[PDB]
């Protein structure tokens, strides 16, 4: 998947897909990656 | 209880929301999270009477 956004403390999209139950979570919250 | 934004580095896209409250830098002096003479808080409250 891809984790589109900017200045990775605020906003940012997150496309985790292939859960093997076929789910396309495109949750858009505030995250902290790595 | 109602706020609005005054200072931002650029304009907005059509239908864009902004949540992050970072201290504005109006000059060459860095703010580093401290609202000094050239650093202002970006959210000012409405006054309703």
């Amino acid at each position: 998947g891809w984790i589109f956004g900017t200045t990775l403390d605020s906003k940012t999209q997150s496309l985790l897909i292939v859960n093997n139950a076929t789910n396309v979570v495109i949750k858009v919250c505030e995250f902290q990656f790595c | 209880n109602y706020l609005y934004r005054l200072f931002r580095k650029s304009k907005l896209k059509p239908f864009e929301r902004d949540i992050s409250t970072e201290i504005y830098q109006a000059g060459n002096r860095p703010c580093n999270g401290v609202a000094g003479p050239n650093c202002y808080s970006p959210l000012q409250s409405y006054g309703f009477r």
